[PDB]
């Protein structure tokens, strides 16, 4: 029989991260 | 192009590891359809899952990349038989004589 | 006055908290705010909070109850070193030389036969 | 063989005062210091790289050069770590420490020298972002507070 | 995860309140991620072995 | 030899049962264990009652000592359901309904049977060895 | 041991958790000390059913599943995770969490699993 896979609409997260002042350089 | 997508091939290793070089080996070749449309290639397919699977059990111990080369070719000429390193049952469906 | 905070979850606490500090500010800025907590998840967790609801989290210690309980030793009673001389590696160094001069004893006759059947020094570590 | 002359070269380092005014670390009491502050800063919007650089460029005059630095919008917190805080006749002060200097052995570390090295290394950010962090926490601390 | 004890420690003879247990503290994980769990709670355990198909029970919280 | 009965069986002394192939001898085990923990059997019981951590079984396989204490944990379960409904459907789990005269007791006992169910003595030999050489170092001169 | 204070103030701040979900009845349940557990003394509770609390077919907050291997275990719950992540139009990875009895077993196969998605559909760990 057939069979499908469901797709993602979007994308899983945003560029959340806790750095600091070594990761912005 | 062959030694374009190797050197692809050989980036994603050196920065993702084993088994993301593998999927994306399987996945561009769709070697794994192929194995699968092939009467007799459901065992081999997953001899090479699971050595796929003991490849990165094994490369996490190991810094550099010529080191799970020398690994394997150390296991493939050790034929000792590990409680992991056995074969498995290939098919579970459909049902086989079992000797 | 001791003040027992009760609580189904930990956000109602983490406002509260945010309350107090909001409610009664520090006479000393140079003062550090002692919470005690257990991990450092716990405590990362709590300055992650602190600084959505302040705007910042800064000069907020984060002691072990006893490493706390030990500064507050220090501090009240005097004539007290800062570390203490039992700790588990000073008694175990102690106590590898202390017990061989106690085998002579009718009381460690068990570690007696525990150790004197064959040592290099591996059993009595 | 170093011990001997690292003592009174710390000793050379705490003679020589640091303020305008000409005050020593050796007039700062044991409340007034305070050593390796951590502090997490907030961002909610996603922070650009041209709306910041500019802001910068337009008050910082150490920004005539140094063409900015890209990086992807970063939303959420930002750790830091000040070297020491200290308060003088009832005024806050901040201080930092950098001792790789490698590359000078004579006198030629002036102000310009130490400019150009803040350029270089960007560590301008790096001091807007502490009096930021400085100026929050006086403000959350100490009320009816005047930066 | 079961610690057992040395055997000749005396807290394990005669306990009292204050006594801690990695049993006791285990349990109260499970309590405290079963609290703590807002939305929703997955839940995976082996049931069956990948060698020769025998059955795996899970634990006696779940 | 003579035939065995899981609920008339002596507990005293040494005794050497011979389980033919096909048999329920883990059911046996269970059945035995259910009698060690409630003390049943009247003059062939045992003396006291025992807890989970006191009933030493003794198995070769691993996997046959995990498959037998998720037997007994559910024919714990399974009686202390029947003792709090005082009924089930099982013939024997009806003599062993039938064999106790108190309820409210049992319940409890199958209760803190169920929660110490995890500290639960069913070990292997080599298990056992090296549980009672690391326990007793002492006497035996163990690492 | 902190009902056993003499000068210990006790305050409760406890928020009441609507019972809809099978956790949130689970959580009522732990909060209002009460036992839902039918256990059937008679033979009228053991007929009928309809005594217990319902629960819906869609409710998908407690699941248990049952794997054969940690690879195809986490595997499994990387499809899950997506299929929560696209269920949700609001849901941050930030507020998901899993616990591991050990770590360094599964986190191989973790790591292999999390290293395998495409850029579409990678989630990061």
């Amino acid at each position: 029989a057939e069979l499908n896979a469901k797709t993602l609409q979007r994308l899983p997260g945003d560029n959340w991260r806790v750095t600091s002042y070594s990761g912005l350089q | 192009v062959v030694v374009e997508e190797f050197d692809g091939y050989r980036q994603i290793w050196r920065k993702r590891g084993v088994m993301p070089m593998l999927r994306a080996l399987m996945s561009a070749r769709n070697i794994a359809e192929n194995l699968l449309a092939t009467a007799g290639g459901e065992r081999r397919l997953t001899d090479i899952l699971h050595i796929s699977e003991l490849l990165q059990e094994a490369g996490t111990q190991l810094e550099s990349e010529h080191a799970l080369v020398r690994w394997l070719s150390q296991h493939i000429l050790e034929p000792d038989s590990n409680a992991s390193s056995q074969q498995m049952r290939l098919e579970s469906d459909k049902h086989l004589v079992q000797i | 006055m001791l003040r027992v905070y009760h609580s189904n979850r930990l956000d109602v606490l983490e406002a509260l908290m945010e309350f107090i500090v909001e409610r009664e500010r520090l006479d000393d800025p140079f003062e550090p705010e002692m919470i005690l907590v257990q991990s450092t998840g716990m405590a990362q967790w709590l300055q992650m909070t602190l600084s959505q609801k302040f705007g910042i989290a800064a000069n907020i210690d984060f002691p072990l109850p006893a490493s706390f309980i030990w500064d507050m030793f220090v501090r009240v009673l005097p004539e007290i070193p800062k570390e203490s001389a039992f700790n588990k590696q000073s008694m175990s160094w102690k106590l590898m030389t202390l017990l061989p001069q106690l085998l002579e004893r009718e009381d460690f006759t068990l570690l007696r036969h525990y150790l004197t059947d064959d040592s290099d020094k591996r059993k009595l570590f | 063989q170093w011990e001997p002359v690292l003592t009174e070269w710390i000793t050379a380092v705490l003679q020589a005062p640091l303020n305008e005014t000409g005050v020593s670390l050796s007039q700062l009491s044991a409340r007034n210091k305070q050593v390796e502050m951590e502090f997490y800063l907030p961002i909610s919007e996603p922070l650009i790289a041209s709306q910041l650089d500019t802001l910068i460029r337009q008050f910082d005059p150490l920004s005539a050069g140094c063409p900015p630095l890209e990086f992807m919008q970063v939303r959420g917190m930002l750790k830091g770590f000040i070297d020491l805080v200290f308060r003088h006749e009832g005024r806050y002060y901040l201080l930092a420490y950098k001792s790789n200097w490698l590359g000078e052995d004579s006198s030629a570390y002036t102000q310009q020298a130490m400019a150009a090295a803040m350029q270089a290394h960007r560590y301008d950010l790096q001091y807007q972002l502490y009096t930021l962090a400085l100026h929050r926490y006086l403000r959350h601390r100490i009320a009816d507070y005047d930066y | 995860r079961q610690l057992a004890p040395l055997g000749f420690d005396l807290m394990s003879q005669k306990p009292k309140r204050g006594d801690r247990s990695r049993r006791d503290d285990d349990r109260y994980l499970f309590l405290e991620a079963l609290i703590s769990a807002q939305q929703k709670l997955y839940i995976s355990y082996i049931g069956r072995s990948i060698q020769d198909n025998s059955e795996r029970f899970p634990s006696v919280l779940v | 030899a003579e035939t065995l009965d899981p609920l008339r069986l002596p507990l005293q002394g040494e005794r050497l049962i011979e389980a033919s192939a096909g048999t329920g001898k883990t059911f046996t085990i269970a059945a035995l264990y259910l009698r060690l923990l409630l003390g049943l059997g009247g003059s062939a019981a045992f003396p006291r009652p025992l807890t989970v951590e006191e009933l030493l079984v003794v198995t070769f396989t691993e996997a046959a000592t995990a498959e037998l204490r998720g037997r007994i944990r559910s024919n714990i379960h399974e009686l202390r359901i029947a003792c709090l409904r005082e009924t089930t459907d099982n013939p024997l789990y009806e003599r062993l309904l039938e064999e106790i005269d108190d309820k409210a007791q049992a319940a409890q006992w199958l209760l803190l049977a169920e929660r110490q169910m995890d500290e639960a003595a069913v070990f292997t030999i080599h298990g056992f060895c090296q549980r009672m050489l690391n326990l007793n170092a002492f006497e035996s001169g163990m690492l | 041991l902190l009902s056993d204070l003499e000068s210990s103030q006790e305050l409760d701040a406890f928020v009441d958790v609507t019972p809809d979900n099978l956790l949130h009845n689970i959580q009522s349940d732990i909060l209002e000390l009460e036992n839902r557990a039918v256990a059937g003394v008679n033979i009228e509770e053991f007929s009928r059913s309809d005594n217990k609390r319902p629960l819906d077919p869609l409710d998908s907050s407690i699941t248990f599943h049952v794997c054969h291997s940690p690879q195809r275990e986490v595997e499994v719950l990387h499809d899950r995770l997506l299929a929560m992540l696209e269920e949700d139009p609001t849901l941050t990875p930030r507020d998901i969490i899993v616990m591991v009895a050990d770590i360094d077993s599964y986190s191989p196969f973790i790591q292999a699993v999390f290293g395998s998605a495409p850029a579409d559909r990678y989630l990061p760990y």
